[PDB]
RNA sequence: GUUUGACCUCAAAUCAGGUAGGAGUACCCGCUGAACUUAAGCAUAUCAAUAAGCGGAGGAAAAGAAACCAACCGGGAUUGCCUUAGUAACGGCGAGUGAAGCGGCAAAAGCUCAAAUUUGAAAUCUGGUACCUUCGGUGCCCGAGUUGUAAUUUGGAGAGGG
């Protein structure tokens, strides 16, 4: 019996990974936004999708026919970009941090939720980047954040912020102990 | 008879403990000597390769480590003299 | 600047301590500040680097119980 | 404390005694022979002369049946190399031993410690302003 | 940004998360072949620093060399980055980073660009590399590994080597002769 | 009852001769200790502190053709330089030696060593800091070799001689030879006010 | 949902568009690297950091804008020639080897990134298609990119504002 080589090394690593004992830093990932509070976000979240190309260019051109023929605030979005996610944390200004549990190179996210909680910033861990990708009109950014938001949606904000401090935050700050991957 | 299990209880720590390589060999002649007491191998007894659980981990995986986990320090010719005698086991051969 | 040095605890933190940063530690702990500063500086060779390993140590060391 | 000799304060701090810690490059020496061959003192009933100026004699007037119950079963500790103190082999403990191979296959050496200790995050426990 | 924290982190190489980090990843490509493309560079900050651009035209190539010499005289990196152009002839090499190690072997990430894309054509920043005097740089040791190794640098530590040792030796070693003898 | 140690410390440009001169210096002391190097001053008494040593020997060298020397007590004596010019190495030829490695030695001092205060200091000194303790840890029994100290013209010459019997003794020159002068005194190691100054 | 897709990794096309071998080789950049000969026959040594062999480029190549030289009233990229100097210095201190600062002159050009949020809008670009004032330009389309493509800037500092 043989199968693919790259099937077989990738069930190696996972196997690898489920009994390889981590440290803390690592495996802060696993305990995540329950599914409820998880679905909560990305409802909230689904109504700041940032503009696509297609949409960009159109309006764009709509402005354009306009002004030939002869004053808004700016538009709240979520932000993603991970330098620009990083830029936000440490400065106080972002209010709602996302942070994919699937990143490819684990060091790239393993400092960031230890840098949210540090500044104060809240923070959450949602299992899937191409979740994050999919309301970002990306394959995957591994991070979202939030920004001012309108007012209606403060009071969901708020609510939110608060289910994610009594639900991960506080529950799971334990994570520091119990070293992953001690399953027999 | 307990106590002749007890003896060969000994006897498979004492074979698994027992030095079998160059750099054992050279090791065991710098404690021996008053170059490196206990406490200078204990100081140095802390490399890239500690802190590795191996007893949960596949074999397939700990043998890829075993053969892949060695350091290459300086190796002495006194020490390794020793090791080819103790390797040491004739008439018609002569 | 403050946010190098902010930046540079956070990664020590997050990072850890070395195998001989433990054990340094752990002599602080277990021992005097002369045993940690004779193996610091026979792990590392300038005698400057193994001072300045040392008081990061005890650094730590004070931190970690504190606040 | 008091002060040098213009205007400058001094601490006087304890005459530090010349003593040898456990672990300080330097051994028991007890024979005052250093690193000389071995191959001299085979006729003579001592090996040099210790510390004062006195006779170290021989206690290795082991007998042949012993001699040769060791050369086939090595000791434990045989380690080939002979001591500085007497003709017999310097044969290392099963303390000494235990930690070379220990050492000799990525094990632990300073035992009692915990390899999986909780990341104690003595920073995340302030909070910028 | 995180390029930063990632630089910082990189450093403590000892660390728990990089101890793991090396330990895996030291199997994983130690399972792989040789010579393998990755798909993404490991090291994005080190990359970054390098010049590396994530637009179209650079790949990043993954590498093993053995270890160990009854001499040898060139560094693993420079053998690495040799044995990494011979094969991605179209391509040109820039420079390499260490991302991991082992006992008998040791593993380089070298970042290749190619100089026939046009993307790389058409950038000012990039375009100088499609000279063919570039050709095969790291067969000529002209990339940092190679010009360490040739100890291309200044002062007195390198007036033996400071614009080459060949070069040098045969410039001095010359009996210049004047139409009008000194 | 007497007990010492001695730190060896070379700055860098110790030249092969000086080098030689500090190893066998270093053989003829069992109670010494070796380090590395030193860069830049104070920082010398916690090497001696490191080691619990009570004395500290510091080769100091602006150019690589003057020796220079510095006897201290690391924990707050005071410190002696010596610009040393005449310098013979162990590694010369013409002197037979045999001397045991660290055995006792014998001091020889004149007249001129009581004859002011900082003198009778230099003399302690030099008694102390090279004065083996009687139960050193590498010190040996017997006695084979002597050390001879003779000051005119201001410097202070030293010179060292194997012991020799026939079948009532002999001695021959062994070791090396070199004249130091007294260029500053300081109250403190390595610090404090300027006390002397030629 | 005993389901569907997102992804991430890895494959295949005589797939669309491309590139690489090799030859030549006085000079250039590296790897590799001996011996004949010569000194107290030859142990260090000279021949030699050479020939042979191997890989990589052009009309020139390399290097080049200091982790440089100096210790002064400082010099101010690299390269090349004279001097420095057969000097400093090495040399079983025996044969021999042997620079570098500065000074005289041919020429001069300096620079570009990383690391700062565009966040009031990834503003970036490869490729296919229809046209044209076809070494390329415009509209449309697909895709790469947020694990970072646009703009400013980097020790001479620089950046947000009045």
């Amino acid at each position: 019996v043989k199968w693919p080589e790259y099937v077989r090394v990738q069930r190696q690593k996972k196997i690898l990974s489920i009994r390889l004992k981590v440290p803390p830093t690592i495996a802060q990932f696993q305990y995540t936004l329950d599914r409820n509070t998880a679905a909560e976000t990305f409802k909230l979240f689904n109504k700041y999708r940032p503009e696509t190309a297609a949409e960009k260019k159109e309006r764009l051109t709509k402005e354009a026919a306009a002004v030939a023929e002869g004053a808004s605030p700016k538009p709240y979005a979520v932000k993603y970009g991970l330098n620009h996610v990083v830029a936000l944390i440490e400065n106080k200004k972002a209010k709602l941090v996302l942070i994919a549990n699937d990143v490819d190179p684990i060091e790239l996210v393993v400092f960031l939720p230890a840098l949210c909680k540090k500044m104060g910033v809240p923070y959450a861990i949602v299992k899937g980047k191409a979740r994050l990708g999919t309301l970002v009109n990306q394959k995957t950014s591994a991070v979202a954040a939030l920004t001012e938001v309108r007012a209606e949606d403060e009071a969901a904000l708020a609510k939110l912020v608060s289910t994610i401090d009594a639900n991960f935050a506080d529950k799971y700050d334990e994570v520091k102990k119990h070293w992953g991957g001690g399953i027999l | 008879s307990e106590e002749e299990k007890n003896q060969t209880k000994k006897e498979k720590h004492s074979r698994d403990i027992d030095i079998a390589t160059v750099e054992a060999m050279t090791l065991a002649h710098q404690l021996a000597l008053g170059q490196k007491n206990k406490h200078d191998l204990v100081d140095e007894g802390f490399n890239r390769y500690t802190f590795r659980d191996t007893e949960n981990l596949p074999d397939w995986f700990l043998e890829d480590e075993k053969e892949h986990s060695k350091i290459n320090k300086p190796i002495t010719k006194e020490a390794a003299m020793a090791i080819k005698e103790k390797i040491k086991a004739p008439i018609k051969k002569v | 600047s403050n946010r190098t040095k902010f930046v540079r605890s956070l990664v020590r933190e997050i990072a850890g301590l070395s195998p001989y940063e433990r054990r340094l530690i752990d002599l602080i702990r277990n021992s005097g500040e002369k045993r940690a500063r004779k193996v610091a500086k026979k792990r590392l060779g300038s005698f400057t680097r193994a001072k300045a390993k040392v008081e990061e140590m005890n650094n730590i060391i004070a931190a970690s119980r504190r606040h | 404390y008091s002060k040098y000799a213009d205007g400058s304060d001094r601490i006087i701090k304890p005459e530090i005694n010349p003593v040898y810690d456990s672990d300080d490059s330097d051994a028991e020496t007890q024979n005052t022979i250093g690193n000389i061959p071995l191959s001299a003192y085979d006729e003579m009933p001592h090996i040099g002369y210790d510390i004062n100026g006195k006779r170290i004699m021989r206690p290795a007037k082991g007998s042949a049946l012993d001699q040769l119950l060791d050369s086939i079963e090595l000791p434990e500790g045989w380690t080939g190399l002979l001591d500085k103190n007497s003709g017999s082999s310097l044969n290392l403990t099963k303390e000494e031993l235990e930690l070379i191979s220990k050492i000799q296959r990525n094990e632990q050496t300073d035992d009692s410690i915990n390899p999986y200790e909780p990341l104690i995050d003595w920073f995340t426990r302030h909070e910028e302003v | 940004g995180a390029y930063k924290y990632l630089e910082e982190l990189q450093r403590k190489k000892q660390s728990d998360v990089l101890r793991f980090l090396q330990r895996v990843r030291v199997w994983e490509y130690r399972q792989k072949n040789v010579i393998h493309r990755a798909a993404r560079p490991t090291r994005p900050d080190k990359a970054r620093r390098l010049g590396y651009k994530a637009k179209q035209g650079f790949v990043i190539y993954r590498v093993r060399v053995r270890r160990g010499n009854l001499k040898y005289q060139r560094s693993l990196r420079a053998t690495a980055e040799e044995r990494v152009g011979r094969r991605a002839a179209n391509l040109r090499v820039l420079n390499s980073y260490w991302v991991n190690q082992d006992s008998t072997y040791k593993y380089f990430e070298v970042i290749l660009v190619d100089p026939q894309h046009k993307a790389i054509r058409r950038d000012a920043r990039y375009n100088w590399i499609c000279d063919p005097v570039h050709k095969h740089r790291e067969a000529r040791g002209l990339t940092a590994t190679g010009k360490k190794s040739r100890g291309i640098n200044k002062g007195h530590k390198f007036n033996n080597t400071k614009a080459g040792r060949r070069k040098t030796w045969k410039r001095q070693n010359t009996l210049s002769l004047w139409r009008y003898r000194k | 009852m007497n007990k010492q140690r001695t730190l060896l410390i070379s700055s860098r440009g110790v030249n092969y001769r000086h080098r030689h001169l500090i190893q066998d210096l270093s053989g003829l002391l069992p109670h010494s200790r070796k380090e590395p190097k030193l860069d830049t001053l104070q920082q010398l008494n916690e090497i001696a502190e490191l080691y619990n040593c009570n004395n500290v020997l510091f080769f100091e060298a602006r150019k690589h053709q003057d020796l220079y020397l510095w006897l201290s007590k690391p924990p707050n004596g005071p410190t002696i330089k010596f610009y040393i010019q005449n310098l013979h190495t162990m590694d010369e030829l013409n002197f037979t030696g045999n001397c045991l490695k660290g055995s006792r030695p014998v001091l020889s001092f004149d007249q001129r060593f009581e004859s002011s205060p900082h003198y009778q200091l230099i003399k302690e000194l030099l008694v102390h800091n090279f004065g083996v303790p009687p139960n050193a840890r590498k010190s040996k029994p017997f006695i084979d070799h002597v050390m001879s100290f003779s000051i005119v013209d201001d410097k202070i010459w030293v010179r060292t001689y194997e012991i020799s019997h026939s079948t009532d003794i002999s001695l021959v020159e062994i070791g090396p030879r070199f004249v130091m002068t007294v260029i500053l005194i300081l109250e403190g190691s390595f610090g404090g006010p300027k006390i002397y100054e030629n």
